[PDB]
Parts: structure tokens; C-alpha cells; sequence
């Protein structure tokens, strides 16, 4: 396959990018959610659907030429071997520290339980606070409630999921929005195919 | 995984192939008039890392000369050694050098990179003219074309002079540049546009990352103050872009924000990528009151994309050989000697069961005549 | 400016080294030895497995920053060939050749090199003396191809002989070390003294006194010695190789059964080739151990440079002015001609400027009566 | 506040295949909500991702748990006790590649969740590899040449064939195991002993 | 900002650590243990002689720039005490104590320290169980001096027991490793299974099932086992120490003969003290090997910090103004008074400026009716 | 010589002595109002070698954090760690710190120097006044006087500010200074006078080396341009010279060409030498928008010149002990317990032959009474 391969996350990202994609002459032929590789109206573009945390991995290694993934994933995964061309202002949220409702931080050293391990260490380093970090792959709302960690680091838009599990947002780490990333080789080699699509997206924004 | 990361044996046919490539390419360079030089694996650090960048220093293993108690290093790049050689023997005129040799790195260059590459390269000293950079481009592409690869080399040009002159004519902080450079390396454009809104001339620095690829119009997008050394640099880049397309039919891309080797590169830079691989196969550029320019490549990375003719691996029959008398053995050896000169791989069996790997032919006796037949 | 025993090899010497390295490497390949190219560095676990104390001391140490573990810059490739043969060799016969740089912490000999270019071959999986004869043939094909005026003199030994006497005489660790040091220094007077007391001491003196005469050596030894098969086989082996070298290659051979350098690793026959009157042998081969049989040799290719000479090279310059006066089509023809010359091995430089001058310039390629031709300077 | 046992469980395949052992040990879940009661008031259940079970157990935020030996091998079960092989939720860790394609000339790239399992296995087979970490489903990785092979769990092979892949090597067998926090085993053994005896009984 | 398992110990915790380290060190000295203070680094030859694989991996490596040789930053002092006793110990009984920092590459336990302050004692040259009782006494004097609310719980084992069963049952290397891993995980169900097939397998199950009951353990074992003296002595040893700890120190003891951590280095009895409900034992002692007898323990002093408390300190400030108003002779008298206070352990700061304020200020030393006196803030 | 060079065991009584000194000196500092801090042996290099000189970086062994793949270091000096601590917890006011801990060097400091010193020291942050430097001088000399040494401390003062201001107001080349500094370090006066005849203000730079020792008149010998920060510096030096002579009766020498730690020292420097030894026993100075000043010493080097009271090493009689019944043993243990509190070293013998080294007394039974008697 000599054209572009686009890396995409199922659900929230796919849906919020399709208006930019349609405007760039890229419409998927089937609906992803309706039951791995997808064609598009442009024959020189195709789409890969994966978990949002694997988008940077597929892009940096070049198994996809470019992709859309949240800045939460790029910060956590490290975006060393990709180019971050465009802030797409879609799928917006924030990385925040969260704890149990109104309970104060305990006397002893803080335990943070989180997916975002490197984000946590980096943040709490910037706030001069020494912590123990515990890696979770699954949903993290449970961790405070059984004292696995005192706080967590997670994405929050409204905070309904946080309140629904008896938690509350505490500190604002940074803002989050999905970004357009491009494999470093693919940007040099296939720029001719990329330039229009980048211009459409950029116009759309 | 019994060997350190980025350290691998190259064995058997791959090893033969590597020898062949290394030798063919080395001789190609010699016939283009580049003097071969073979500097040692180790030197005192004083000489080895003179003018060395911080990345080079960190890549270079250190060891102790027990005879003097001084620091030595196992080289990570030969290029500085060629400088040293040319300092002593080069003279004021034009000098050409080629080299092939192992180098060692402390850490991999990027994703799954080798730490024990077989560095092969060429260099021209004493010529200011862009014509020297064209020669090396021609020499290189003759070498690549000789390999009969299906693999496609894509080439990327840059020019560190451009960003050097902006940083000088914007009076930049040591930290600021290091920020800009890290941002460029990551092509984090959103954050680049942010950090530029505060920094002096920062429009210009953002235009580099945003409209670098378009070398035709790049100068027109820069400030009035910007629009001498910057002006030559954009012309240089345009000349090489053309020469590669015309003379070699090469797909070229521009990126003036390629600033790997900001310390040693004194101008134009060249980065060749093989197929879709992240580490460039070839790395060349202008460096350094003596002019200098040249490239290098890891020969070992050509192994995947190059293929030799199948070899003729011949076995003599044990029994038939031993039945011969002294004089017949001499004649057979004279015949087998002839075959070896033709490049056939002939094994003289120690035992009946002695079997070479990849056996293609037998040399067998029939009615007082030795002949080859396939298995 | 460079550390002791560390030198540039430049220009024609460098070209010569490339040529030798390549020719010898290919010769070995055509004799059916598989080329293997192991790395400059390994973890010490693998690199110095079974290593002697001299080898360990010669091997520079460095730290793998990715694992915090100890690595080494190899000082000998021979162990790497063991490792390779352990993985890929199988039970049958296996042949390997190799050429590669190795690094030593200290020189071997007075002003000796610390960055030799180690080239060698090895045969695993054959007990027979026929494997040692193959390597002798392979080696001497290589040496004869070099067209040297230099004379290789060869010294054979056998560590098995002295090992069996020491075992059959029940020798103390210290006694042996005395005998060995005496042999190394050829103190015959003091050897005859220390032997008058030691058990079988007649035999240990006969080694040093009548070793060189391998024909009669067995006849001069004790009944206990002559009975033992390992001593008798060793003396036969030595006699077979002595002959084969004289007959098949016309080689000046000397025997020295008291040559016990590498008493630890050599499990039998040893070979030491000396070039002219140089103290460090140019070639060092012998029987050693993979329960796997193994035997082979190595040499520092760089030491062949003094005693080998290539034909003088043709270093050609095209005339700048004359070239630029040509039109497109004439340039094509000249390039096709220059291409042809390069294939023939001529070193043709395409000048960037009028002043562009190759070093060692032998010829000019100049235009004359509408013909490009070579003329000397 | 809660003085009884907390049980760590993975939603889906594990929960379903353990409930017969749980019912036999007097433990019936009330519902099918992050923390869950049970018929025994001194037991409760946490439902989490299967890779988090050892993390919750070793730190003691659950007293004991059920998780596959694939997770224990990958995560390392250094700070827990593996009391019982439950012979349920059985599968195998295997290397998998594209249908009939040969191994490439160059070094092998493995893409997988099971990074440490991969390095450990390919180390045991004396093969040097490049390992690439995936959190999501791995069947795609061979097909876009991210890796040459993958390491995954496989029962039947249908998911593998359905994505144009096939099993290559058998690394080891897998079955969910009963793990117990080291402190909880000393402190709350009185509560654990019956449940362990039931499970042990329901095994054979 | 600091690596995992690496922490500052500051201010009062730091003072507490100094106090503990010093008090415990002197206690040991007064019990007749010679203090020895080996260095942080040695050549690996000496440092990791007889070292396990876990010890080797825990020990950071560095290069001696003066010799190019490998050195290590120690991860345990215990080997250094062996070396010291090898040189200076002699054949008789020798006693040593030590306190010093050691470095680990990786944590032992969840969020465990990598820079522990290792303190310990050792007795060489005595076979008798009386030496193990001395160390138990020395240890418990130390612990009792700390005035902790924290409760030390002690676990005894004996690796000799399982070693003699495995020998008398002719166990395969793999079988043992299975038994050991099963024991470590207390899988009794699967242990009873694997034992039904294995020779003497009754005995190996009885260890795990009825180990805790050391009184009756020997009676439950096979005839072959009960005959053997090494098993019978081991069970006696264990019984003697169990008693001595309960009687002489009122210690809660549990037996676990399946505790085989350090199966390689422990040559008999083992001791593991746990503080409250912490997973990593606070104290680790046992019989090991110098053909020299040896036994002893160690602890990370830093882990005592949470469970020990010093009296609150008196942090005193002299008034700047009042001091400067004094004449020479009055200053002398005040300094003599402040000198006296410092000897009593008061922390008195002589202010450089009016604003100079000590942290944790408890008192002021102020002038009042021609008398310097302490008053709280 | 089984241990690396500059690495030695400290054993038995020397080890006890070292413990005692370390503890006494540490507590002395605590009672003078210095907060004890105990930073770790290792940190990430980012924190450990922040603002570090080139000599400090080279002295600091490097190792790899296996959990993050990052660079760590085994500290070679604690002083930077105290900076870090004071950055976090110190606040804007005055702060005092003391510390004792092992540090590791890659190479010896000078002739036969240790590489594993036990670094003990104190520091005052947040005071500009010379009064802080006087406090430390007093604190130090109280500590030294408490040791009851026959050994004489000789003190050397310098001031890096002086040479810093000349080099700035002479616009000096990076190389020039490094030459001057190396010459000064060697006090090669002939060659210094030579290299100064060409260099700007070079009269001044030679007067430093030639008439430094005479601090009274030093300012008068300098140029008109030289005669602000230079003027304070000569006064500072004169004040401390006096204070040491008057208050402590100390033999002081001046040397303004003492420029070890040119990178970290922001002013006055202090170097104390014990008897005729080459390596100073004590090393203090002004460093660093937060003010800071303090010293350190290798406790282990005090061992030769300090002496504790002889110890009472007591042995209980084996036979007599074993003849006792339970209740008598309790009473003897209560008595032996009492002795240990008094600091006696009492060994409970495991066997009749059990003999402590340096045995001074026996505790022996006589007519139902235990008593001490010498051997
Ligand atoms: N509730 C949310 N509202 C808006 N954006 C979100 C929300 N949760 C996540 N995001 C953003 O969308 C990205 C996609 O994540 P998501 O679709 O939730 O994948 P997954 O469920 O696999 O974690 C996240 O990386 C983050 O940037
Ligand atoms: N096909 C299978 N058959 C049996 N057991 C499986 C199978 N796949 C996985 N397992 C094991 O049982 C668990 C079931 O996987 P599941 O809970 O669906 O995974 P996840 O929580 O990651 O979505 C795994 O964690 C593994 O231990
Ligand atoms: O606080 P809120 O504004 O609700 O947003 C935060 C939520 O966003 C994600 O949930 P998502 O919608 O992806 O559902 P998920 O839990 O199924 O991932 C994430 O897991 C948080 O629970
Ligand atoms: O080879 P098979 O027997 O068909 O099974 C293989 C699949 O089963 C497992 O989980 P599954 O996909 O069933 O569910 P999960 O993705 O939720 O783990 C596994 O992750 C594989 O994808
Ligand atoms: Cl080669
Ligand atoms: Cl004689
Ligand atoms: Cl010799
Ligand atoms: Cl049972
Ligand atoms: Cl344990
Ligand atoms: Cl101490
Ligand atoms: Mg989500």
C-alpha cells in the first residue's frame, strides 16, 4: 500500500474527526462501530481503528503514516519520534488529580494510582511533592475508595463520572485535546498526499 | 537475547555479503580518487573528541591507557579521525578520503538502532564550491545504484546556517535555542507558535518549521532583516534539490529544521532514508580555517536490501579421492585450485560424512575424469 | 599523539591492508570455511567464558548503560567462534573463518600493537590429524599467495607430551611451574640439576635436550613413557606434520616439545610461524577445546604489510579545462571511457577546479587530435 | 472500616467460571456499582481489569484474588502467594504470525501486551528480538508489519484465523490462579481457610 | 526529584537516625563486638566472592579509572565481615559489629528502600547453639532499649531439616525447586498431590502441614528421618531458641521449617523478625559459612525511625539586642552559661541578626532583672 | 594491596574512634544550632550535579537507574545536596545545616589521597554579612579544640572575587584565564611574569602571585582601575586574618591565587592544613539569589591525630558463671548490665578459651561476690 494509512481511536475521536475527514475528501465506506482496516472514498487513504494508547505506537514505527490521539496519550507515551502538526480542538478534556469527596490528603507520603504514570511523576515533581506511583490499566475511580492510592490522575470533562463514584477533582494539571501526529519519514516521503488533507483540516479549524 | 541490545552477530552468508559490499564500495570510492585511510579503533580522548559535540562525547565509550594512566576512547564516529589525518597530511589544496571501519556507540541512535555499525564514508576537504557537494552526491548515487536494490532511497536536505543566522541576528539565549531546537525535533507546531509569539523575530523561527518544505518561496516568507549567509543557503538548497531530481531522478524533501549535529555541521545537511525506516541509511553534511564536506553509512544496514548471486558450494567425494595415488591427487588439487580461483567453494572432506552447508554440487570421479554435477 | 601500540594505517598501506584482508578472507571462503563476523563488544558473561587470566587482563571493560551490566571490547575472536559453533555448529564437522579488529590493554611484545587485525580459521568436530593438515594447507595457500621475499619459519610443539610425563611422574603444581619456567628460559644446566632429584627426571631432561630430534625422541624416553599411548600418539602426530610441511609445502620446520605457552588452553599440537627474525610469531595455531573437538589458527593481518607489496597504482587526473570545453555528448563518451578505466582499477579523479591535484599523480587523461589518452607526468 | 475479606475479580470469563466455586463456598453475588456485596457478609468483591488484580492484591487493597497465569507471569507475582491452580479459564501463551509467511531475514520484531513474557521466552529460545508494547488488540500488528509476530492468549485459534493469523510456538499453558495478599494470609487465615477448602473441594 | 527508594532523612528524623545508629552501635561494642568500618567500594573480586546471583544483580558496577578494573558499590556488608575475619579473625571466636550505608539496584519490596543503613553483628568460630543465643540476647537488648510501642514478632526456621530430607530422599534439582516454590506459596493442596508420588513425600508434606508445631514435629516424621542425627539436632536447636525467646525475652515466636529464603547461603537456623504487620522483616539473621563457623544478623536502621521517638528538643535563641548591649565580661558569663546548656543537649543559636530565627524555636534566653533565663515562646 | 587505591578498611579501635568523633562533632554542631540533614548516597544526576563544576562532574561515579533507564550518581560531595534541601525547606531567612556522610571519588584528590572520605561539615545560608563566616570559624575551632590534638592546624585564606574582577575588567579569554590559573596553581612565577607581559592588565595578575601573601599592602600594589568588589574582598580577608589570630591564636597565611573551585566559590575561601600534610584537612568558602557559606572535613583524617581513653575490656569467667543457678545468673546479668551502661566492654564467654582482644579485666567470683580485677 503506497498511499496514506490513518490511525484512529474507536468512538469519541472517530465521530468528532469525520466532519474534518469529509471536508478533506475522506469518507469511510462502512461504520467502524458496526463490526480492523477500512477503505475510504479516497483510494489512496485507509483507516486503522485501534485503542487510543496505541495510536502513537503505530505512528512512530510507521505502520500508520499519521494519526489522531489525545494529548493525554502523547504526554504519557512520549511523542519523541513523531511530529505534532495540528491541535484539532476536538475531544477536549483535562488531566487532573482526583481524590475522595472532601477527605483531606493524609499525613504520610502520597500514593497516586493511575494510567498516566509519567504524567503523574512529572506533575508532582513540578509541585515539589514526592510520591509513590501505582500503575493501573483499568478504570481508576475504584482505587481511592479501597485506599490503593490516595489520589488518581485521570481525564475529566464535566466530572459526572467522578461524582458518581464519590470523587472530586482537585488539581488542574493541563488541558487536553486530540492532536494530529505524523510519522517522521511519512512527512518527508508522502507530503504530496498529506498537504491537501492538512490544508482541509487546518481550514476546518 | 544473549547479546547486548543493538549488538548482533553477522554470520555465514550475511557475513560474506557484508565483506563483498564493504569491499566493492570501498574500491568504488578508491577508483573515484578518494584516498583510503584506516585509523585505529582507539585514541587518547584529547585527539579523538577534539571539537566534539555533547552527543558525540556521550556516545564514546571511555577506557584507561594502563601505560600512561590517561583517558582513551573507543571511537563512535570516524569523521573526526579523517579531520586529524587531513590536518597532518592534507595540505592547503583539495584532498579526498574514504574509509570503512567498525565504530561503537554507548546507546542506540534511535528505535531499535545498532550500537556496532560498520561505518563507511567519503569526504572532500579544501573546496568551498557547491561542486564538491555535487561530486559526493554523484559518488554516493553511483555506489547505491551498483547495489541492484529494489529498495528506494528517499533524500532529505536541510541547512543549519539558516537557523544559525536567525539565532545570531535575534540575539538568542542558550536556553531559547535549545527550546526551539527540541520543539523542531518534535515538530510540535502548536507549542512552537506559542513560544515564538514571545521570542524575538519569532515569526521567522515559526516560518522555518511551517514553510520549510517549500524551499522555492521560503526566503519570501522571512523578515526584511533576514532577506547574506541566509540568502546563499536557500540557493544552495535549491541547486542540490534540482541536481538530485534531474541527474539521479531522486525524490527530495526539504527540512531546514533538521538540526542534528548543530555543533559540527557548518551548513548543508543530507539524510538518506531507505524505504520506510526511521534511521537514515546515509548521513552527510558540510563541516570544518579548512573547508570540508562528506557522508557516511552503516554498511550492515544494506544487508537486508542487497542480494548476491547464489554460491557454488562443492564437495569432493571422500572415497574417490582416497583411491587416488599421489600423482592423481596432485592433478585433482590443480583442478580444485582452478575452481577456487573461479570463486567456487570447494571442501576437501575429512570423513565420509563431512557435508558442507548449502551443498550445490559434487565433484565426482567417472571413467578417470572428475566432473561437477548438482545434487 | 596516539597511544603506544596504536597507529594509523594510511593511503597505500591502507589500500594494501584492504586487499590482503579481502584476498585472504575470500581464499578461506573458497576452501569452505564459513565467514562469521561477531561484534566488537559483548557482555563479559559470554565474552570471557572459559577465559584465561591473561585474556581477562587484556580485555578492556565498559558498562552497558541500558542494563548496568559489564561488557568488554574483545581482545581475541576465538572465544566468539566457540559461542557461534555452540549455537549453530551441531555434532558434525564445522568450519569457520573470520577477520576483525581486536583491542588489547597492553602490548604483547616490545613496541607491539594493541589494535591488531585478527584473521583466522578453525575446524571443529574432527579428532583426526587430517583436520590439522587441512588448516596447514589452507594456511600455506594463503601465505604462498602473498608473494613475499620474507621466509616463514615454523615451530611445532605438543603440550600433550609434557602433560603425560607430569601425570605419570605425579608432579606437584610448583614442580611443574619450575620445569615450565626453566624450559621457557632454556636453563639446561639447572634443568639437569632439578631432574636428578625429581621422579622420571631423565624424561623431563630428554625433552629439553633431545626434543628437536622428533625422529628418535620416543626411543630416548623411559619404558613407562614409551608404553603410554598418549605420548606415543603425540610423537606420531608431530612426525606426520613435520613431514607434510617439508614435502607438500617445502617448509623449514623445527620441533620444540618444551613450547608450553598456553598450557591451559592448548589440548595438544601447537603451531608457531615466525616471519624472518621477528620475535612475535606471525601465526599461532593449535589444538584446543569446544565435549567438542576444535583446532585452528590466527594472524595479525597488519604484520603482513611490511612483507607484502602491491603493484604501483595508476592515479589519473582528467584535465579541467579540456573537460569543460566538451559538449554534452563528448562528456558522455569521456565518462564511459573513464568508467571503463575505473573498472580496470585505475584511480581517476574528476577535477572540481583547475588546481585540483590527486596525491601520487601518475598520469593525465588529456585531449589530443580528438582522442583522450593517458600520458605520464 | 471493613474487617472481612475483599475479593479481586475480572469481569467476564473469570467471574462466570468462578461463581460455581464461589456458590460452593457460600459466596453468591447480590447484583451483576464498583464494589459488590455477597451472601456472606464478611466477603465483598471488586471487579477490575484482569491486569490490575495482582496490583490490588499485592498492595492489599484486596485481600485475595483470581487472575490468569498470563497476568502473573507478565506482571511478576513476587509480592503475593499463589495458593491454588483453579483449572478454569484455560488458554495458552503462544507466538503468532501471518498465514504461511516465512520469518524475515532481519531480527524479529514482536508486538505484544506480554512484553516480559516475550523477552523471557525468546531468551529461552536463544533468539534476540525487538519487543513493541501494545495495550490494545494485537491481531492487527502483523498485518501492517508493526511486528512480525505477536504473543497472545489463544484457546481455540478462531480469533487468530479470523484475522489471517496462525499459531507458531507454544510458550506455556495458562489457567486462572488464586492469589492471596501476604499479610492477609497471616492476619485473616481464619476467614480464608473455609473458602480455600471449598475451592479445593470443587477442584476435585 | 529523587529515584524510587531513595529519600532524604531530614531535621528531627535525621537527628533520630544519628541517635539510634550511635546508641545501637555502642550497645554492640559494650557486648564485646569489635566495630569494623569497611569501605563503600571494593574490586568485585573481593566484594562479590562467594556471592549469590541476587547479590551480584543488586550490586551496582563501576570502573576503577586507575587500573581499568571492575569495582562495586556494596549492597551488603556481610561479605566484607567475612573478608575482615579471614585476615584478622584467627582460629578462635571473633565478634564483629557494623553500621554503614549500602546501595541496591532494585527495591526488595513494594516501594522499599534502595539506600538502607545496614546495621548488624556476627559471631565466627563457635559451633554451639550458645553463640546463636548470645546474638538473640544482644539483639533483644538493642530492641528493648528503643522503647517502641511496636511489637516485634519473630519467625524461626531451619534449612538443615529440608536439606536432609531432600538428601535422604534423593531429590532431583527440579523436584526440590518445585517443593520450594510450593512451600513459598503455601500451596498445600498441590503439595499433598506432588508428595503422593515423590519418595518420602509424607515427610515433605508433614513439614508444611505440621511445621509450626516444633514440639511434635520429629514424632510425625518417618523412621529414616528420625534416625538421622542432622534432622534431630536441627529440631532440638529450634526448640531451644523457641523457649529462650519466650522465657528470657517474652517473645511471640512462630516456627516455619519451610522458610527457605537463602537456601544457598544459610547453613542452618534462620531468624526473621517482623515489626507490626510489615512484610519485609526488620531483622534477618541466621547460620552461614566462613572451614569457618559463622552466625549473625542485620537490620535497616532507617526502618526503626517510624517506630521510635525521641524527647522533643529544646531549641533556644539568645536575644540579639540584649546580647549586644552586654560588655565583654558579661558576654563571657553568658557564653559560659550557653556552653553549659549545650552540654546538657540544648540547641542554642547565637543570632547574627535581629531576624535570625531557628526552626522549631522552643525557648528564648532573655535578660531579666540582671539574670539570663529560659522562657517559652 | 587487595583494595583499590585510596580505599581502606577502618577497623576495631580506629573504627570505634571514628564513630566517637563523627558523633561528638555532629552533636557539637547540633548544639550550636545547625539542623542535621542526612541526604542519600545517590540521586539522579539532574539534581546531583546541577550547577556542578567540571572537576565535580569527573569525580562523580555514574550508574543507571534500572527502573527509569536514567543516569544516577554516587555523590562525591554533599554540599550541593544541602543547596537542594535549602532550596525546598530553607525559606528566605537564615538557615543552618550540618551533615556527616560517606562520599565517593573516582580519583584521589592529591598525593596518596583517599577516595572514600567521611565528609562532615556545616553551612549557613541567608546571611551576606562577614559575621556568618566568623560564626563558622568559631564553630569549627571549638570542634577542633575539643579533639585534644597535639597536631597544629595551619589556615590559608584566599578570595576568588579578586581574580574574577581583574579577569572581567581585563576582558579575558577563556584560554588566558585557564593559563593564568594553571600557572598560579603551580606558582610558576618566571613563566607567569612572561605570559603577563603580553596579557592585558598583566602587571596586576603578576602582583597577585608575587605580593598576595602581603594582604596589608596588596591593594596599594594594584592598578588605578583596580583600586569596588576587589576593594571589599581585601578588607574581608584582613578582617578574618585578624579574627583568627586574636580570638583563636591561629597562624594565618594569605594566598589570593588559591582558585580551586573557581566555578562554585563566589568569594572568600578557607583551607586548613593539619601539620605538614598536603591535602587540607578542612575546606570552606563562600558559594551560592541566595547567600551561602560553610566548610567540610574528612573525619577519617582526624584518626591519626586524636586519641581516646583506653577501653575497659572485661571477661566473665566461664566456669564460675556456669556454676551459678538461674537466680544468681540474673543478678550477675543485672550487674554486667550496669557495667555496660558505664561503658565497660563485657564479653559473655561461649567457651573456656573465649578470650576478648585487649583484655584489661576479669570479672571473677570470690566468696559469693563478683568483682573486677586487672590481668
Ligand atoms: N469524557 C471525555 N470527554 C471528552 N474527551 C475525552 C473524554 N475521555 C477521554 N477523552 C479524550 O478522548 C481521547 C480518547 O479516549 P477514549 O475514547 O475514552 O478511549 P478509551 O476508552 O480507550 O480510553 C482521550 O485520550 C482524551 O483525550
Ligand atoms: N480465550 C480465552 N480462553 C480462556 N481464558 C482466556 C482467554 N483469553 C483470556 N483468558 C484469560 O482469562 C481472562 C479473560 O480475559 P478478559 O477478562 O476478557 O480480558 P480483558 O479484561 O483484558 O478485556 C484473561 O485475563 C486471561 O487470563
Ligand atoms: O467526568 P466526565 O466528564 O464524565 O469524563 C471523564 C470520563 O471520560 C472517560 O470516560 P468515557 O466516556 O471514555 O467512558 P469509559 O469509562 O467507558 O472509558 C474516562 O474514563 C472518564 O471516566
Ligand atoms: O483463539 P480463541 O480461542 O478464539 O481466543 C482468542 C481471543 O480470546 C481472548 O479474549 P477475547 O477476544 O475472547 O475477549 P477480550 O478481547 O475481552 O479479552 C484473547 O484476547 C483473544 O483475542
Ligand atoms: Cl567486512
Ligand atoms: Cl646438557
Ligand atoms: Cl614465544
Ligand atoms: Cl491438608
Ligand atoms: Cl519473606
Ligand atoms: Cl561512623
Ligand atoms: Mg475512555
Amino acid at each position: 500500500f503506497l498511499g496514506l494509512t490513518l490511525a484512529l481511536s474507536k468512538g469519541r475521536i472517530l465521530e468528532e474527526t469525520m466532519p474534518l475527514l469529509r471536508a478533506a475528501g475522506v469518507e469511510l465506506l462502512e461504520d467502524p462501530e458496526a463490526s480492523l482496516i477500512f477503505p475510504t472514498s479516497n483510494p489512496n487513504v485507509r483507516v486503522l481503528i485501534l485503542r487510543a494508547s496505541d495510536v502513537p505506537t503505530y505512528v512512530e514505527h510507521g505502520a500508520a503514516d499519521f494519526g489522531v490521539a489525545g494529548k493525554d496519550v502523547l504526554l504519557e507515551h512520549g511523542a519523541n519520534h513523531v511530529y505534532e502538526l495540528l491541535d484539532l480542538k476536538i475531544a477536549q478534556c483535562k488531566l487532573m488529580t482526583a481524590g475522595v469527596k472532601d477527605a483531606p490528603l493524609p499525613n504520610r507520603r502520597l500514593r497516586i494510582a493511575t494510567k498516566y504514570v509519567n504524567v503523574a511523576r512529572a506533575y508532582f515533581a513540578s509541585q515539589g511533592q514526592q510520591v509513590d506511583v501505582i500503575k493501573l490499566y483499568g478504570s481508576m475511580e475504584l482505587a481511592p475508595l479501597v485506599g490503593l492510592g490516595d489520589l488518581i490522575v485521570d481525564v475529566v470533562d464535566t466530572g459526572n463520572t467522578l461524582r458518581a463514584n464519590g470523587l472530586e477533582a482537585r488539581d488542574h494539571i493541563c488541558d487536553v485535546s486530540s492532536r494530529l501526529i505524523v510519522n517522521q519519514v511519512s512527512y518527508k516521503r508522502k507530503f504530496a498526499l498529506l498537504e491537501p488533507i492538512l490544508d482541509s483540516f487546518k481550514n476546518s479549524i | 537475547g544473549m547479546l547486548p541490545d543493538g549488538v548482533a552477530d553477522v554470520l555465514f552468508e550475511d557475513a560474506h555479503k557484508q565483506e563483498v559490499l564493504r569491499h566493492q564500495l570501498t574500491q568504488q570510492l578508491i577508483t573515484h580518487g578518494y584516498q583510503l585511510v584506516s585509523p585505529p579503533m582507539i585514541e587518547f580522548t584529547e585527539s579523538l573528541l577534539s571539537g566534539a559535540s555533547e552527543d558525540l562525547k556521550r556516545q564514546t565509550f571511555k577506557i584507561i591507557d594502563q601505560l600512561t594512566g590517561r583517558l582513551m576512547g573507543i571511537r563512535a564516529d570516524i569523521t573526526p579521525q579523517i579531520l586529524r589525518i587531513d590536518a597532518h597530511h592534507g595540505g592547503d589544496g583539495i584532498a579526498r578520503y574514504c574509509y570503512a571501519g567498525d565504530v561503537i556507540h554507548t546507546l542506540p541512535s534511535g528505535l531499535f538502532g545498532s550500537r556496532t555499525p560498520l561505518q563507511l564514508g567519503a569526504e572532500i576537504f579544501g573546496c568551498e564550491s557547491i561542486a564538491a557537494d555535487i561530486e559526493l552526491i554523484d559518488v554516493l548515487f553511483s555506489m547505491i545504484n551498483s547495489l541492484d536494490m529494489s529498495a528506494v532511497l528517499h533524500v532529505d536536505l536541510g541547512h543549519v546556517t539558516i537557523f544559525k543566522r536567525l539565532a545570531e541576528l535575534a540575539a538568542l539565549s542558550a536556553s531559547d535555542t535549545e527550546q526551539l531546537m527540541q520543539l523542531y525535533a518534535n515538530k510540535n507546531l502548536p507549542e512552537l507558535k506559542q513560544v515564538c509569539q514571545v521570542l524575538p523575530m519569532g515569526s521567522d523561527f515559526y516560518t522555518l518549521a511551517r514553510f520549510g518544505h517549500d524551499i522555492a518561496n521560503l526566503l519570501g516568507r522571512l523578515s526584511e532583516n533576514a532577506q547574506t549567509k541566509i540568502v546563499t543557503a536557500i540557493d544552495e538548497l535549491q541547486r542540490l534539490k534540482a541536481h538530485l531530481q534531474v541527474q539521479w531522478q531522486c525524490a527530495v524533501s526539504i527540512d531546514v529544521t533538521e538540526l542534528s549535529g548543530y555543533h559540527y555541521h557548518t551548513g548543508i545537511v543530507f539524510n538518506g532514508y531507505i524505504n520506510s525506516e526511521t534511521q537514515p541509511l546515509v548521513r552527510g553534511g558540510r563541516f570544518d580555517p579548512r573547508q570540508a564536506t562528506g557522508f557516511s553509512m552503516d554498511v550492515s544496514r544494506l544487508l537486508a536490501h542487497t542480494q548476491l548471486d547464489a554460491p557454488f558450494i562443492v564437495l569432493i567425494d571422500y572415497d574417490a579421492f582416497n583411491n587416488l595415488d599421489s600423482a592423481q591427487r596432485q592433478l585433482l588439487l590443480q583442478q580444485v585450485a582452478s575452481l577456487r580461483q573461479q570463486g567456487y567453494r570447494v571442501t576437501m572432506p575429512l570423513t565420509a560424512e563431512d557435508m558442507p552447508v548449502g551443498l550445490t554440487h559434487r565433484l565426482s570421479l567417472a571413467d578417470n575424469q572428475w566432473r561437477l554435477h548438482a545434487v
